[PDB]
């Protein structure tokens, strides 16, 4: 879930 | 069979974000804490006591939860693994279901496991104050 962790931490 | 999960990419592709990711979990807790107006800095060792945990439950509902009102004060490891197995107990009831790692893996000041569970929370509180 890497891409997601950052897609939300933006 | 090395079961691939979250730590996989996090450690195998982001040893740096893993660090900042813990800091984002420090923020969600800084919320339950910012209520009493305070500031957390070690999400990892924050479960190495389960103290800041029962505090979340209260600063969330908005009530006076002394640091020594829940289980006794953690003195050794087993006593810490307990304070976390306990938070896991009122949580399994209040939801959270079965955490992935183990009450130890959390108190273990380790990040890997502790992060899989903290994610679980950020998920349920991200929308709920």
């Amino acid at each position: 879930d890497l891409d997601a962790l950052l897609a939300d931490l933006e | 069979r090395h079961e691939r999960d979250a730590f996989d990419t996090l450690f195998d592709h982001a040893p740096d974000k893993l660090n900042v990711v813990k800091k984002t979990l420090i923020t969600f807790v800084n919320k339950h804490l910012n209520k009493l107006n305070l500031e957390v800095t070690e999400l990892e060792t924050q479960f190495a006591d389960g103290v800041y945990l029962v505090l979340l439950m209260g600063l969330l509902e908005g009530y006076f939860v002394p640091l020594h009102s829940f289980f006794l004060t953690p003195d050794s490891f087993e006593q810490k693994v307990l304070n976390v197995s306990f938070a896991f107990e009122l949580m399994q009831d209040g939801g959270l279901e079965k955490p992935k790692p183990r009450p130890e893996d959390i108190v273990n000041c380790d990040l890997k496991s502790t992060l899989r569970v903290l994610y679980n929370l950020f998920t349920k509180y991200r929308n709920v104050e």
